[PDB]
Formats: structure tokens, C-alpha cells, sequence
RNA sequence: AGUAGUAACAAGAG
RNA sequence: CUCUGCU
RNA sequence: AAGCGAGAAGAACCAGAAGACCAGGC
């Protein structure tokens, strides 16, 4: 046998078998790496010099038998001498033509099987469907994606395990496949496999690239999916977007997620409008997902989400009234809650600011290997009764309760390192990050959530802390029940005008305002194919597409303010700026900005296209009177609150008077011709409700003033407040 | 049967031992 | 000579 | 007379 | 929703008094 020869000759040479028998397995990790040789600073240099040389290239000595040492014009392709460091022989790229033109050709079936990945993108490349390109003023986003989906079933060590099995059964050690998909994949890729030449390294890093899952942060605009991904140079640029849809199949989950989001965003857009029903239902006979319509997906995707149901009762599709989470599909049977903001400290001392649900309300838990009955309050479970198949099981769906419940002690329960921010500082989901610690480690949360005394509940034996069965003590409100307690039933619900989902009986069953507010990227390309194709796009988007729609339409906009403002404040390209602007100070705001938008009228001079830019989108909404006064306006964006300021220049709205162009969020919007009725002069009017700005102070009518407390003038006298970023002004009590 | 539509964390817990 | 610039090349080692 | 052109 | 290096188990592991007498509670 060659190898054992080899070997033995190996052991013939003297400092070669000092070398085999002193050097362990572990020591040849360090010495397999031992190279004379330095890393190359630039190879491209390097490569450069040496294409100019006769043998450039190394290849295995076996190359001068299968070789000729020169073609029929002479040219040696290889020689004598030996590489450095290897035994490899020096060659010519004349060899490599050579092999290329007339070499010994084999079998190459089993390549697309090895390559699968490689293959798979040039098939689902072939029967992509190419759309128009659409010019728009897009705005990629950060955000970590996946580029090699992998095998979702087998998490990376499992898909190492099966490499293992399937390239080197031998060298697999004590480790067996346990999961059937496992078994299964490493079943039909032994099959394919079967007498494959290839080296069996390539195999492996093609099985891992294939099955492990790997994600990359990149600057997206579309979907997130790895389908969309590898094509993301093609499909999304700075100014443009093609419209394509990846050949082949689509994974069902990245479909469903898409889904959710665009039909979050459609009914978020659509509650600022005057007509919900109509607005959701044309969005919603107007999007596609993935290149597929959105009419008819939900007809045939049961993913719940009270989104979805929304959408489904809107085309008089049957819903749900159900909603995912920590794996389990909660129903509300009875019961109902509003949703509140409010901010925590956890029990790692980080200030946290969850999403608090107000109101007593009934649950039925639904798990792959669980189920359960739930009663919970305002941070308070007051009843839970799990019939899990096995103790796994059950501490899963008590665990998930409890941090469904949200309470203060599940709060504080949290031990160790748990960061709620990812490693680009961007919000994670609270109730997410709290799920996975907890399912990592329950300990502390079951030792502080508390124990109840528990009679003889037939059926209902309690569940100590350490999983144990109990009679006599339980967890606080946690019974488990033997008799298998196991709601798929879907409801035909009414919708009325204002999205309020009512059963046959009249119930508010689903309702916008208990549609989630976070703002999700979809795993599939959303297209939206209205006259303003922005209405269901991110935050950022919508306002950078707002502040450029007013800008080209600057010369009609400015006639229509000044002598028809009521309409110009009904246009609905305002509606999905709104939908960012929060529901509580949307009224307020507006009142304001129509307060100072008619004293500008009022007022000679004074104008000021900037100022109607920057503040044209938040007179949308009906005018609410008040007495209060706006240093910004806040915008919701990504759960953060973007303040755009009323006087001044701020990151969120800048006009650079050098070159006349408004940028919003860093993004261009365009420029504002040159009005000769601006005439700014100075004096605004256009800041403070009722108040006209002079300009600089000059110290003789006061020192300073604040803006809420500016309110105490009466009318006539000028007094100096401090309004924008420190810079003092005077001001006076408007006459009337 | 029984079926989770989508399972979202790690799963499973250290308590039990 | 010239390249080049705070130190080198304008061949080096047997 | 042989070796080297990032050592 | 999150997502930025690896694991698994050689060998084998309890004791009797009984009897008499005295004191004592009930
Ligand atoms: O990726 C998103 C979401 O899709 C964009 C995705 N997802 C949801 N549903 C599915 C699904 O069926 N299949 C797949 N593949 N993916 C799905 O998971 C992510 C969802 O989380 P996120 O959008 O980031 O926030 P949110 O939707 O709020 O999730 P979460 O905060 O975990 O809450 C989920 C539901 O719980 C409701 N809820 C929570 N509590 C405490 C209560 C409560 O006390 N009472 C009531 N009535 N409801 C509660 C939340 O409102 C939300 O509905």
C-alpha cells in the first residue's frame, strides 16, 4: 500500500523519524503551520512580477509523468527544479493550458451536487423575473441580513455533525444523529455523493456553506432574504430600485414574515386616513410581496398576526384572533387590554422601556409540545394551567407565561450578561431578549417568582421551582393539569369603517391599536404600486419621499397654501407622515403648525418656504386648540423619537442656504428655487403661536425668557426669550 | 396537531437538573 | 548622472 | 562558475 | 426575534444476653 510505504520510508530517514516519533498529534497543529514563508503585503505587486517569469507556477511532482515536459511548439511547460519549501515542482501557466486543452477528462455529474449553493444561484438567476427599474430617492438602511440561509432545521453544530458523518463516516468519533433531519440529509447526501472523486476538504466547506446559517450586516432596502440578498447589487442602488423576483422556490417563513410586516405597515398607514376599510383594501389590492400579489396570499397564508387578521376580515377572509409568541400561539378568549409604554429596571440594574398591556385578559397557549389555559393581569399572572407532554416541555410553557406576564418579579429575576442592545446599538426587542435568557437559565426566575399553597385540585397537581411535581405547594398561579387539555377555528368577523374587527356577537376582537408598533424589515421585497409608491415604506423613507414630494410640487403647494390651505392640509401625500407622527401629540401638533401657518398669511412678508417645507406634513391632521407651545415636533422613527425643531437647522430637516437644498435624515430631497417674496428680513413669524420674532436681543427688555413660560405675556410688550440652540432673540405679543 | 407557528429565542432551560 | 527623500537604489551572496 | 529578485 | 471559532466519559462501586434483685410512675 502507498501510504504505509511512504511511511516506511518516512522512518527510514533519520531526522524525518526523530520528527514523527519526538511530534504528537496535538504538536502537529503548531507545526503543520510552520512555514519559512511570509504573507505576502502585496500580492497583487507580486503576482505582477511574477506572470513575467518562465515557471511561475508549482504544481505536484506527479505533474512531469502526466505532463510533457514540452508542447509541440517547444515551450517548456514544467521543469526539474523543486519549490521552495514543497516538494512541488515549478511550472508555467502554458502546463495549466496545456491539461485545459488536451488533458485526461473525467466525469463531472457529480459537480452541480458538491457546488449545490453555486448552482442553486445560477438557477434561480435564470428564471428570475425582471420588473421595470424605478428611480426613487432610496434610502438603504444598516442591518444585518443572511447571505447563506443555511438548513434552519440543523443548527451549526448539527449540520457539523452530519459533514462529519457524510465526508469522514470513520473519523466521526462518539457523536450519533439524532434528529431526523439529520439523518434524512445525511441519507440522500451520502446517496448523491457516492463515488466522488473530489477531495473530500471541498466537499465539507461546501456542506458548510450550504447547511450552516452565516448573516452579514449590509446596507438593504428591500427584502432581507438571502434569495434577495445575493441580488441586492443588482436590485437596490442609490437612485434606483429593479423590480425582480428570484427564481424558484420561496422558504415559507421569510413569506409569512413579509407578510406581517407589509400588513403591519399597510394598517398603520391606513388608521390616519379618513376612510380606513377603503385605504387598507386598496393597499392592500396594490402591494405584492416577493413578486406575488397581496390580495391573494392572505387567502392562502394562515400565518396569525392581528395585522394579517385585519387585513383577512377587510377582504371578509375568516381570522384567527390569535398572535405568536415565545413559539406558542396565544388567543384571547376573554378579556381585553390597551397597550402602554412604560419604562422598568431589570434585575441586572438596566433601565429598560417595555411595552405594558393595561387590562385583565384570558389566553390559550398552544405549543408544539405544550398547552395551556392563562389569566393574566397588568403585570400579573393570576392564573396559569399547563398540560405539557413532558417536564421540558412544561418548563417551557411556564417559562414563557411568566415572562408573558410581565411581571415586576420576572423583571427582576434577569442575572448575568443580558444586553438589549445588539453590537450596532440598535433597540432589541425587550420581551425577546428576556425569552431567551430565561429560557437559557430559569433558576433564578422560578426561585423569586413565589410559591402558593395548593389543596388536593384533582387533575391540577402543582409544580415546585427545581420541576418537580408538587401537591401541597406550587408556583404562584402555575397548576399543571394530566387530562391534556388541547381554537384553530376560524371566525368570520365583521370590520367596520375604522379597522375594529366585532364578532357575530359585537365584541372588539382586533382593533389598529393593538397592532404591534415596531417597524420590521421584510424577508421578501415589498412593492407598492400606487401614484406615491412610498406609502409603505420605513420611516426614513416616508419622510424623505414627503419632504421631496413637496418640493417638486413647491409651485402648485405654494399657490394652494396661500389661498386654499384646507385642502393642501386634506392632501393625503401627507397621511403616511402622519403614521409616523405619534397619536397623542398628532392633533396638538397640528393645531400649531396651522396656527402659525395662518399668522405667516396674515402677516406682510414674512414668508418663508423653508419654514411651510419643514412643517407643511404636520398640519395633516385635524387642528386641536391649545395654549402650548412646540420647541420641536417629534416623529416616531424606529422607536426613537426624532425631534425636527421649529426655528433652526436640525440633522432631521437641514436647508443649506450655500447651495439651496434640503436634506432630510442625511439623504438629498432637492432644492428650492429662489423665491423673491420670501423676503425673511429677519423676523420670522412663523415660530411661536402668536408671537413675531424680531431678531437679535438687545437687553433692555429682559435678560432672558423660556419658551413654555413665554406664554405669560399678555400682548404688545417684547421680551427676550431663549428659543432654538442658545440663541437669545426678541420677541412680542403678536397685536392680534 | 398541536404545532408552533414560529418559535423565536434559544428554547429549553438550565432549571431543569 | 538619474530615481528618490530624512535613506536608500544605482545588483547582492557564495 | 552556482544561487536569489518580498527573506 | 436573535445570530460572528471547538466537546462526553477507561477501569469498577448486624447484631440478641438472660436471669435475679432494688428503686420508681402510673
Ligand atoms: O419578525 C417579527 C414578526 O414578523 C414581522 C415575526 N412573526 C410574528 N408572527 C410570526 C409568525 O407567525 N411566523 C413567523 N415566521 N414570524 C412571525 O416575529 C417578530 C415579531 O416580533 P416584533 O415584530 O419584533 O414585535 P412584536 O410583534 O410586538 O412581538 P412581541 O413583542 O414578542 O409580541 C408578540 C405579540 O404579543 C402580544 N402581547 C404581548 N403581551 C405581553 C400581550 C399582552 O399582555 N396582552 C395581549 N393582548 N397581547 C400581548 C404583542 O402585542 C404582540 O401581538
Amino acid at each position: 500500500m502507498e501510504r504505509i510505504k511512504e511511511l516506511r520510508d518516512l522512518m527510514s530517514q533519520s531526522r524525518t523519524r526523530e520528527i514523527l516519533t519526538k511530534t504528537t498529534v496535538d504538536h502537529m497543529a503548531i507545526i503543520k503551520k510552520y512555514t519559512s514563508g511570509r504573507q505576502e503585503k502585496n500580492p497583487a505587486l507580486r503576482m505582477k512580477w511574477m506572470m513575467a517569469m518562465k515557471y511561475p507556477i508549482t504544481a505536484d511532482k506527479r505533474i512531469m509523468e502526466m505532463i510533457p515536459e514540452r508542447n509541440e511548439q517547444g515551450q517548456t511547460l514544467w521543469s526539474k527544479t523543486n519549490d521552495a519549501g514543497s516538494d512541488r515542482v515549478m511550472v508555467s501557466p502554458l502546463a495549466v493550458t496545456w491539461w485545459n486543452r488536451n488533458g485526461p477528462t473525467t466525469s463531472t455529474v457529480h459537480y452541480p451536487k458538491v457546488y449545490k449553493t453555486y448552482f442553486e444561484k445560477v438557477e434561480r438567476l435564470k428564471h428570475g423575473t425582471f420588473g421595470p427599474v424605478h428611480f426613487r430617492n432610496q434610502v438603504k438602511i444598516r442591518r444585518r441580513v443572511d447571505i447563506n440561509p443555511g438548513h434552519a432545521d440543523l443548527s451549526a453544530k448539527e449540520a457539523q455533525d452530519v459533514i462529519m458523518e457524510v465526508v469522514f463516516p470513520n473519523e466521526v468519533g462518539a457523536r450519533i444523529l439524532t434528529s431526523e433531519s439529520q439523518l434524512t440529509i445525511t441519507k440522500e447526501k451520502k446517496k448523491e455523493l457516492q463515488d466522488c472523486k473530489i477531495a473530500p476538504l471541498m466537499v465539507a466547506y461546501m456542506l458548510e456553506r450550504e447547511l450552516v446559517r452565516k448573516t452579514r450586516f449590509l446596507p438593504v432596502a428591500g427584502g432581507t432574504s438571502s434569495v434577495y440578498i445575493e441580488v441586492l447589487h443588482l436590485t437596490q442602488g442609490t437612485c434606483w430600485e429593479q423590480m425582480y423576483t428570484p427564481g424558484g422556490e420561496v422558504r415559507n417563513d421569510d413569506v409569512d414574515q413579509s407578510l406581517i410586516i407589509a400588513a403591519r405597515n399597510i394598517v398603520r398607514r391606513a388608521t390616519v386616513s379618513a376612510d380606513p376599510l377603503a385605504s387598507l383594501l386598496e393597499m392592500c389590492h396594490s402591494t405584492q410581496i416577493g413578486g406575488v400579489r397581496m390580495v391573494d396570499i392572505l387567502r392562502q397564508n394562515p400565518t396569525e398576526e392581528q395585522a394579517v387578521d385585519i387585513c383577512k376580515a377587510a377582504m371578509g377572509l375568516r381570522i384567527s384572533s390569535s398572535f405568536s409568541f415565545g413559539g406558542f400561539t396565544f388567543k384571547r378568549t376573554s378579556g381585553s387590554s390597551v397597550k402602554r409604554e412604560e419604562e422598568v429596571l431589570t434585575g441586572n440594574l438596566q433601565t429598560l422601556k417595555i411595552r405594558v398591556h393595561e387590562g385583565y385578559e384570558e389566553f390559550t397557549m398552544v405549543g408544539r409540545r405544550a398547552t395551556a389555559i392563562l389569566r393574566k393581569a397588568t403585570r400579573r399572572l393570576i392564573q396559569l394551567i399547563v398540560s405539557g407532554k413532558d417536564e421540558q416541555s412544561i418548563a417551557e410553557a411556564i417559562i414563557v407565561a411568566m415572562v408573558f406576564s410581565q411581571e415586576d418579579c420576572m423583571i427582576k429575576a434577569v442575572r448575568g450578561d443580558l444586553n438589549f442592545v445588539n453590537r450596532a446599538n440598535q433597540r432589541l426587542n425587550p420581551m425577546h431578549q428576556l425569552l431567551r435568557h430565561f429560557q437559557k437559565d430559569a433558576k433564578v426566575l422560578f426561585q423569586n417568582w413565589g410559591i402558593e399553597p395548593i389543596d388536593n385540585v384533582m387533575g391540577m397537581i402543582g409544580i415546585l421551582p427545581d420541576m418537580t411535581p408538587s401537591t401541597e405547594m406550587s408556583l404562584r398561579g402555575v397548576r399543571v393539569s394530566k387530562m391534556g387539555v388541547d381554537s384553530t377555528e376560524r371566525v368570520v368577523v365583521s370590520i367596520d369603517r375604522f379597522l375594529r374587527v366585532r364578532d357575530q356577537r359585537g365584541n372588539v376582537l382586533l382593533s389598529p391599536e393593538e397592532v404591534s408598533e415596531t417597524q420590521g424589515t421584510e424577508k421578501l421585497t415589498i412593492t407598492y404600486s400606487s401614484s406615491m409608491m412610498w406609502e409603505i415604506n420605513g420611516p426614513e423613507s416616508v419622510l424623505v419621499n414627503t419632504y421631496q414630494w413637496i418640493i417638486r410640487n413647491w409651485e402648485n403647494v405654494k399657490i394652494q397654501w396661500s389661498q386654499d390651505p384646507t385642502m393642501l392640509y386634506n392632501k393625503m401625500e401627507f397621511e403616511p407622515f402622519q403614521s409616523l407622527v405619534p397619536k397623542a401629540a398628532r392633533g396638538q401638533y397640528s393645531g400649531f403648525v396651522r396656527v402659525l401657518f395662518q399668522q405667516m398669511r396674515d402677516v406682510l412678508g414674512t414668508f418663508d418656504t423653508v419654514q411651510i417645507i419643514k412643517l407643511l406634513p404636520f398640519a395633516a391632521a385635524p387642528p386641536e386648540q391649545s395654549r402650548m407651545q412646540f420647541s420641536s415636533l417629534t416623529v416616531n422613527v424606529r422607536g426613537s423619537g426624532m425631534r425636527i425643531v421649529v426655528r433652526g437647522n436640525s440633522p432631521v430637516f437641514n436647508y443649506n442656504k450655500a447651495t439651496k437644498r434640503l436634506t432630510v435624515l442625511g439623504k438629498d430631497a432637492g432644492a428650492l428655487m429662489e423665491d423673491p417674496d420670501e423676503g425673511t428680513a429677519g423676523v420670522e413669524s412663523a415660530v411661536l403661536r402668536g408671537f413675531l420674532i424680531l431678531g437679535k436681543e438687545n437687553k433692555r427688555y429682559g435678560p432672558a425668557l423660556s419658551i413654555n413660560e413665554l406664554s405669560n405675556l399678555a400682548k404688545g410688550e417684547k421680551a427676550n426669550v431663549l428659543i432654538g440652540q442658545g440663541d437669545v432673540v426678541l420677541v412680542m405679543k403678536r397685536k392680534r | 396537531a398541536a404545532a408552533a407557528a414560529f418559535a423565536a429565542a434559544g428554547a429549553a432551560a438550565a432549571a431543569a437538573a
